[PDB]
């Protein structure tokens, strides 16, 4: 099915023509609008008042990355390289070796958060929910130097954010 | 003690035109479903201020290519004439009693079209030129209809001096006999001041910023300020002209504050207006003037000749 | 005088406010930041080229039309004249001069803009 | 009348924010002066309020403390001043505040938040984490040749 | 003003998209769609899933197919809010942009939801859709869904009747339909000159 | 809200309000309380410049009465 | 929501139309910001039993090409004409 | 005491600069649909005193928002160099901080700090309107920090 958006005649009687004369002399058109904007004017705005009130996000968010302990304490990033194969921007390098207690644990990990395109799928690759995309999205910086992240940055990210990004999880496993 | 009252003159005229820009961006911002200014200062009332001080101490640039003495020339001059428009303005006494008061509004007027052209011309771009052109086009448009309106509101005056006009509209306003030209003179006022939607020597999401593309710092302030000046101006004209208020020889400030607050909620039509429509387009414009303002113009002149001499009502000479 | 004194004040705080302009800020001049403005490009020919004006015929009529106001603004004071008969017969004429001379040009597509 | 019992409002406000002085500290400093019910209050002094009849997006705010780890915030204030348990809260990423649903403690999580630090002597500097790969022959240190 | 030519040159922002995908895998190729046209993101995603999905000759499941139907019509409501609002901000009217954009706001939030992202969500793929919708995420777009043609009265109550709007494009950029054809144009640009053509109607997917 | 404009409005109403009531009020200080006399044809520039002279202290705005005929 | 009488009266009548039923602002209409847990369904492949692999691999069923004619009556069209498109019965001219 | 005249003159100027930030209408891909959100009524950078001007001549901050591409790097060092000063350069989302899902093409600039220098770098594909919005105020406390009378007088 089909409709015609601008295929209407205009009657000829002597009323209409008079109403669209009094259209064409008076504005009344013209005026109409004027009360469009007249009304919003008396609307209250929808501006919300950042930084002290902030845009609702969802428990999926992706921002910041972090990488994530076991609640003993132990990274669970077991250098896999699963986040860094299936990476499209090339954003993470990986190298890693037997631990001094035989763990196989990474003695590299960095996000090139320049090359990043935040796609989450690190964390969705990743076995064990180690690497995550956190809540965080204020972290802009003054030099690009400081947007390259190694594995001491995402560790500390980890236990800086874990409080939230635990919970996040919680909300959305169910899910995945 | 007249030069007292030239400072006290031209000093408001521009803390006017500073709180101006504030208004209209938290008018425009409201119409827009949003805030505007609301963060420096409460209300946002020092934003005019933080913006003049930033363009006063930003670098200003004399183009390579621009003809300097013009360059510079262009903005003095449409600052200069804006707050020379404001002189004869009876408020309700003028600085300045003039004869002929409106013929003077008119000739000042049209040299304030010039610091837009060669602003323009002296830029030495292409934005630049195209926007003066725009200029030359904006006032073959609307000059003629201008004056011709004018004279047939005179018609029922008497004369060209403004303070008449209080007199003439002592018991009703001049919109009611003279609505129609209220309505064409209205129109006229905004192609006068580039407002919308007629704001076409500027231009923006066509020329950038046409005549004044290459101007920075100060000299581009110069031209703002002389814009909303006008925009101000010409709406204390229309008040004067078509909403007459009643004048107490005894309590002058009761005229200045009615005659204040309906030039204010005029200037606030200009936002309003802005804020509702979308822009011509410059042969549209001419079109809109030539083809149908002129035409009723030039009818109704014949008409307000003919009138008060059918009625026996025409107006003293002094 | 006191029309003298308020035009020399208003052009002379003009003045002062582009003098304080160019001499308060730093300034940091180089040949890059002068050029003109085209949009990031630099421009294809001089800015000092023909503009062809398509409204010219406009234009020119614009000068015809501009000084018949001037024959026109004097109307207010010819109403005083006690010979009301002639004045309102000449008034009249003139008008309509003007606007069968729009009528022609309109008619003529004068006011059309040249494509 | 109604235009009347607007400004019963708008005085209420001057009260609410505990008088002139309380009402234009938060005037200036978060150029908002609506009451709100007081959610809580962590650890930095960042006080948290509700009013669900505000329109979805107003009805959470916090007012940020004046002072954080050992810096002056009573003009300079960020969105990175919010601590992770108020985080999912403030941006309705839950309806629990920390203090109904308390995070899950870990003895490795920050017990001191800290806000953004580029700019700053305490700015991170990336490094490489990996030791030297190839090792250089140290020559002798007697002469025999 | 008149113009004589129109000489567009382009590839300013020509970044080897198609040449980059030979170095990915198909779903690391993915997310380079949202990029393409990024006002209309999903429905991106989509055209690249069912050509993928085409030679790998699998079937996405029913729920998923409607799940790209609904976004995809969620998508089409936000590219033609940015279409018209940015058109009319070109020719001068501004504020129809700031109504409608509100509206643009609300409905990243239905992708932020069901991805985590505003805009890239990445969340159409081969063989379906990446995550169920989270519990009460219909509700909310219906509750949107609801008011949404106010919304376009406004837009039309500013712009559709008002003269100056009708003299800034009523015969301009008039296209016939053989030319229109000839020269490879689609959707609207075929519409607008009376060709009946869409490919949901004739060609249907999902 | 929209009574949050009000702010700037009132500031630039009082601005513009003060050119008139300057104007109206330097008149009546520098013409001895009175109106400045206006003088728009020569009959009536010459009638002031006749109070010039009768004021016998050079100002037009200085009135004399039936106290000055003796 | 907040607005006074008077002022929801001047905007209404000013746009014509009633604004206080379809507000653009959201207030207790939306969902919840904490949900229950899902319990998701699985799919039709979840079984333990008559499930083999081979007899539901889409990829090993596709085909190389038919060549139809290599370099190694009525006439036809590549498909039928299309019908023509009817009016629409809802709303045929806008 | 001329320390005391020139600490406060500084305040001034870095106020009225941070207080008044024009950045230019120039937007390069994806990451310009973000910044129109910030313009949109929910963020209303207008209220922080953010307008957007076209003119180069006009504007104080310059925000990179999405790829910089070879044949594009020349016309962004132009109007780059057009603004008068002082002039800041926000580098907003991957594409523009660092070449993003694009570093590795034969067409793309990896990182527009190869061509201008950069104030704040703002982090995400795309960043949220919010994330760019705690840019802009990250920029507005890094002119509010600037010592120019200050260093000046020590000179
Ligand atoms: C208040 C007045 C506002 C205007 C101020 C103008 C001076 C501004 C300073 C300035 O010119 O910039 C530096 C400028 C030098 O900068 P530059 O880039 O090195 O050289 C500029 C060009 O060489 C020369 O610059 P140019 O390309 O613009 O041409 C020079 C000049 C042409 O100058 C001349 O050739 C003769 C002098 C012209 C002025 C005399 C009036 C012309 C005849 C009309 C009669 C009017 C009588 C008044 O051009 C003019 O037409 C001057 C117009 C002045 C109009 C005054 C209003 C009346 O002038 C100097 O200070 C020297
Ligand atoms: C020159 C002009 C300026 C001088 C006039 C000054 C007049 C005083 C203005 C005071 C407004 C403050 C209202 C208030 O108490 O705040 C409530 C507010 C608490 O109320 P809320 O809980 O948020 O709910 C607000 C309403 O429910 C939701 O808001 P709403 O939309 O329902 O409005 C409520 C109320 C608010 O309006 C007023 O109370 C003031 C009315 C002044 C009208 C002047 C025009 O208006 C009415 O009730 C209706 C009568 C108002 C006249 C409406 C006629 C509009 C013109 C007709 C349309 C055609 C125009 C073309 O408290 C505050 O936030 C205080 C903020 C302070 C704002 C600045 C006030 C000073 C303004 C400048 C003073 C002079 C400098
Ligand atoms: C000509 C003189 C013009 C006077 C302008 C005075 C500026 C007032 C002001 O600074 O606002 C308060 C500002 C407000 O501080 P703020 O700018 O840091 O506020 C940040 C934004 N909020 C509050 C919403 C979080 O105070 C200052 O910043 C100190 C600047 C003092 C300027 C020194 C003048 C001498
Ligand atoms: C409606 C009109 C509005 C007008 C608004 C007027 C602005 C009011 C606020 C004024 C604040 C004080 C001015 C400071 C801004 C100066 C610009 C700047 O940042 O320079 C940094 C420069 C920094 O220089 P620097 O030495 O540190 O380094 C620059 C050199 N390189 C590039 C090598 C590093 O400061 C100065 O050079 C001098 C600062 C002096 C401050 C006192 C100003 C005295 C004013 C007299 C100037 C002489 C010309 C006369 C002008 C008319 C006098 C009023
Ligand atoms: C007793 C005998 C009496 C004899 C005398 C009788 C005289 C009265 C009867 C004569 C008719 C009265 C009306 C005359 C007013 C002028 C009408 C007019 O010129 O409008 C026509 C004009 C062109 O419209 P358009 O459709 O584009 O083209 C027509 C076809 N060619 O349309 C336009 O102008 C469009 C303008 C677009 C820009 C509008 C932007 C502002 C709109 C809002 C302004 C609201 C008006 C407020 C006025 C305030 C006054 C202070
Ligand atoms: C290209 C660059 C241009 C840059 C712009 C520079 C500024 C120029 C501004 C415009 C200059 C033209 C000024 C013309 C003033 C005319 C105003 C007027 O007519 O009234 C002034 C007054 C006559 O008063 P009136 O009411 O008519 O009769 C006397 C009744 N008592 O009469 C007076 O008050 C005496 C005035 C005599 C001196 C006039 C000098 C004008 C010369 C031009 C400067
Ligand atoms: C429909 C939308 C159109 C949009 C176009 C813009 C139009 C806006 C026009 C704004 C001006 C309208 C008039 C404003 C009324 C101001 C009222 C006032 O302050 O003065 C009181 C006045 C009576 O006083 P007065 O004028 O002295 O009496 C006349 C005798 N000469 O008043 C008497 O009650
Ligand atoms: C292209 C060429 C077009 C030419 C068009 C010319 C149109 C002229 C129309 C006539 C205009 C004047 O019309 C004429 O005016 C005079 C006075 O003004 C009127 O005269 C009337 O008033 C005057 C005084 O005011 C009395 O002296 C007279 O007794 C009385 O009849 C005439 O009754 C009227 O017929
Ligand atoms: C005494 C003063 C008042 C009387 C009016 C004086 C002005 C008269 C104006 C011209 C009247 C006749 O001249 C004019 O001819 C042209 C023919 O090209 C017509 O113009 C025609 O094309 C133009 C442009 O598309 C449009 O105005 C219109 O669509 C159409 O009518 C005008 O409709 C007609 O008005
Ligand atoms: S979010 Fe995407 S681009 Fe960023 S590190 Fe993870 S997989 Fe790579
Ligand atoms: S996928 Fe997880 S476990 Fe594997 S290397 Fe990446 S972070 Fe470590
Ligand atoms: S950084 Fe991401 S969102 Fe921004 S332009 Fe590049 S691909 Fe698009």
């Amino acid at each position: 099915t089909y409709k015609y958006v601008n295929l209407r005649e205009p009657s000829m009687d002597m009323k209409s023509v008079t109403d669209r004369a009094a259209q064409t002399l008076l504005w009344t058109e013209l005026i109409r609008g004027l009360g469009m904007t007249l009304s919003y004017l008396f609307r209250e705005p929808a501006t919300i008042n950042y930084p002290f009130e902030k845009g609702p996000l969802s428990p999926r968010f992706r921002g910041e990355h972090a990488l994530r302990r076991y609640p003993s304490g132990e990274e669970r990033c077991i250098a896999c390289k699963l986040c860094e194969a299936v990476c499209p921007a090339q954003a993470i390098t990986i190298e890693a070796e037997p631990r001094a207690d035989g763990s196989r644990r990474t003695t590299r990990y960095d996000i090139d958060m320049t090359k990043c395109i935040y796609c989450g799928f690190c964390q969705e690759a990743c076995p064990v929910d180690a690497i995550v995309e956190g809540p965080n999205f204020e972290f802009s910086t003054e030099t690009h130097e400081e947007l390259l992240y190694n594995k001491e940055k995402l560790l500390n990210n980890g236990d800086k954010w874990e409080a939230e990004i635990a919970a996040n999880i919680q909300a959305d496993y169910l899910y995945r | 003690m007249f030069m007292i009252n030239i400072l006290m003159l031209i000093i408001p005229i521009l803390l006017a035109v500073a709180f101006l820009t504030l208004v209209e961006r938290k008018v425009l911002g409201y119409m827009q479903l949003r805030k505007g200014p609301n963060v420096v200062g409460p209300y946002g009332l020092l934003q005019p201020i933080a913006d003049a001080i930033k363009l006063f101490i930003k670098e200003p640039l004399r183009p390579a290519t621009s003809s300097a003495s013009m360059f510079i020339l262009a903005p003095i001059m449409a600052l200069g004439l804006a707050l020379t428009m404001w002189i004869p303005l009876p408020m309700p006494y003028p600085l300045i009693n003039m004869n002929l008061g409106v013929l003077f509004m008119l000739a000042m007027s049209s040299l304030a079209v010039y610091s837009i052209l060669w602003s323009g011309w002296a830029s030495n771009s292409k934005y630049a030129l195209i926007g003066a052109l725009r200029a030359v086009a904006q006032t073959i448009s609307y000059e003629v209809t201008l004056a011709i309106i004018l004279l047939s509101v005179l018609l029922m005056s008497g004369s060209f001096t403004l303070s008449t006009l209080i007199t003439t509209q002592e018991q009703m306003w001049l919109i009611l006999p003279a609505w129609p030209l209220a309505m064409m003179w209205f129109i006229s006022t905004l192609a006068e001041t580039n407002r919308a939607p007629f704001d076409l020597t500027e231009g923006e999401s066509e020329l950038v910023s046409g005549f004044n593309v290459e101007y920075a710092a100060g000299p581009f302030a110069l031209f703002f300020m002389a814009e909303y000046a006008n925009i101000i101006m010409m709406n204390i004209f229309t008040a004067i002209l078509f909403l007459g208020t009643s004048h107490n020889p005894h309590m002058p400030e009761l005229y200045t504050i009615n005659f204040t607050i309906k030039s204010l909620l005029l200037t606030m039509s200009f936002l309003w207006i802005r804020a509702s429509y979308p822009r011509f387009r410059y042969d549209q414009l001419m079109h809109l003037l030539w083809k149908n303002f002129l035409p009723l113009t030039l009818a109704l002149c014949m008409w307000h000749v003919s009138l008060p001499i059918l009625t026996s009502g025409i107006p003293p000479q002094t | 005088m006191n029309l003298m004194l308020a035009l020399l004040t208003n052009f002379t705080l003009a003045t002062l406010l582009v003098i304080i302009a160019f001499w308060l800020p730093q300034l940091n001049v180089y040949s890059e930041k002068t050029s003109p403005y085209e949009c990031g490009f630099d421009p294809m020919g001089s800015a000092r080229l023909p503009f062809s004006m398509k409204f010219f015929l406009v234009a020119i009529t614009f000068l015809l039309f501009d000084l018949e106001i001037a024959l026109l603004l004097p109307l207010p004071w010819a109403s005083q004249t006690a010979n009301l008969n002639t004045m309102l017969t000449m008034a009249l004429f003139l008008i309509i001069l003007l606007a069968v001379s729009l009528a022609y040009e309109w008619t003529q597509k004068g006011l059309e803009w040249t494509e | 009348m109604e235009l009347l019992q607007v400004l019963k409002r708008g005085l209420q406000q001057v009260s609410g924010h505990g008088g002139l002085r309380g009402y234009l500290r938060v005037l200036f400093r978060a150029n908002d002066v609506r009451v709100g019910t007081l959610v809580g209050e962590d650890k930095y002094g960042n006080k948290y309020y509700e009013d669900n009849k505000q329109f979805f997006g107003r009805h959470r705010w916090v007012i940020y403390t004046t002072e954080m780890n050992g810096k002056n915030t009573f003009w300079d204030v960020d969105g990175s001043m919010v601590p992770p348990e108020w985080h999912r809260w403030l941006h309705c990423m839950t309806d629990d505040p920390p203090t109904v649903k308390p995070p899950t403690a870990r003895k490795f999580i920050w017990t001191n938040h800290k806000f953004n630090l580029s700019g700053t002597p305490q700015q991170y500097v990336p490094y490489s984490t990996t030791r030297k790969k190839i090792q250089e022959w140290v020559p002798p240190s007697t002469p025999y040749k | 003003e008149m113009v004589r030519k129109c000489d567009p040159h382009i590839g300013l922002l020509h970044r080897g998209t198609e040449k980059l995908i030979e170095y990915k895998t198909y779903l690391q190729a993915l997310p380079y769609f949202d990029r393409l046209d990024y006002v209309s993101m999903m429905c991106n995603e989509q055209a690249y899933s069912l050509a993928v999905e085409k030679l790998l000759n699998i079937r996405p499941p029913p729920r998923a197919q409607w799940i790209r139907v609904l976004f995809g019509e969620i998508t089409r409501l936000l590219n033609h809010i940015m279409a018209v609002t940015t058109h009319a901000l070109d020719i001068g009217a501004m504020t129809p942009f700031f109504w409608m954009f509100e509206e643009r706001e609300k409905m990243f939030e239905f992708y932020e939801r069901v991805s985590g992202a505003r805009m890239h969500a990445a969340y159409v793929r081969p063989g379906g859709v990446h995550q169920d919708l989270p519990l009460g995420l219909m509700d909310d777009i219906y509750e949107f869904s609801k008011n949404f043609s106010l919304r376009i009265d406004e837009l039309e109550e500013m712009l559709t009747n008002n003269r100056i709007w009708r003299n800034r494009t009523v015969d301009i950029g008039i296209v016939t339909a053989e030319d229109a054809l000839n020269y490879g144009f689609s959707g609207v640009m075929l519409r607008g000159s009376g060709i009946q053509w869409d490919l949901r109607k004739t060609q249907p997917y999902d | 809200m929209w009574f949050e404009v009000l702010p700037g409005i009132a500031v630039m109403g009082v601005c513009l309000f003060i050119p008139g009531m300057a104007t109206a009020r330097i008149h009546r200080f520098s013409n001895g309380g009175k109106e400045k006399r206006v003088a728009h044809y020569p009959y009536q520039w010459y009638l002031m410049e006749r109070d010039r002279r009768v004021s016998g202290v050079n100002r037009s705005y200085v009135s004399k009465g039936l106290e000055n005929i003796d | 929501a907040s607005a006074t009488r008077f002022i929801q009266w001047l905007r209404n009548w000013a746009s014509g139309r009633d604004l206080q039923a379809k507000l653009q602002l959201r207030y207790q209409e939306i969902s919840k910001r904490t949900q229950p847990p899902p319990k998701l369904p699985v799919g039709p492949s979840h079984k333990l039993s008559n499930n083999y692999y081979c007899t539901r691999d889409g990829r090993r069923e596709a085909m190389p090409p038919s060549i139809v004619m290599s370099s190694q009556k009525k006439a036809v069209s590549p498909a039928p004409p299309i019908k023509r498109w009817e009016l629409s019965q809802d709303e045929p001219y806008l | 005491r001329g320390e005391y005249v020139v600490a406060k003159l500084d305040d001034l100027i870095n106020w009225a600069r941070r207080s008044s930030l024009w950045p230019m209408t120039f937007g390069l891909a994806c990451c310009a649909v973000e910044m129109m959100h910030m313009a949109a009524p929910r963020y209303d950078m207008d209220r922080f005193g953010v307008v957007f001007r076209a003119s180069p001549r006009q504007s104080d901050v310059m925000i990179v928002a999405g790829t910089l591409t070879n044949k594009m790097a020349p016309a962004l060092r132009k109007v780059y160099d057009q603004m008068p000063e002082p002039r800041y350069v926000v580098s907003m989302g991957s594409c523009a901080n660092g070449g993003g899902y694009y570093h590795y093409s034969y067409s793309v600039v990896r990182g527009c700090d190869r061509i201008v220098p950069v104030d704040i770098y703002v982090p995400g594909c795309p960043p949220t309107a919010e994330a760019l919005l705690y840019g802009i105020l990250q920029l507005q406390k890094k002119i509010k920090r600037e010592k120019r009378l200050r260093i000046w007088y020590r000179r």
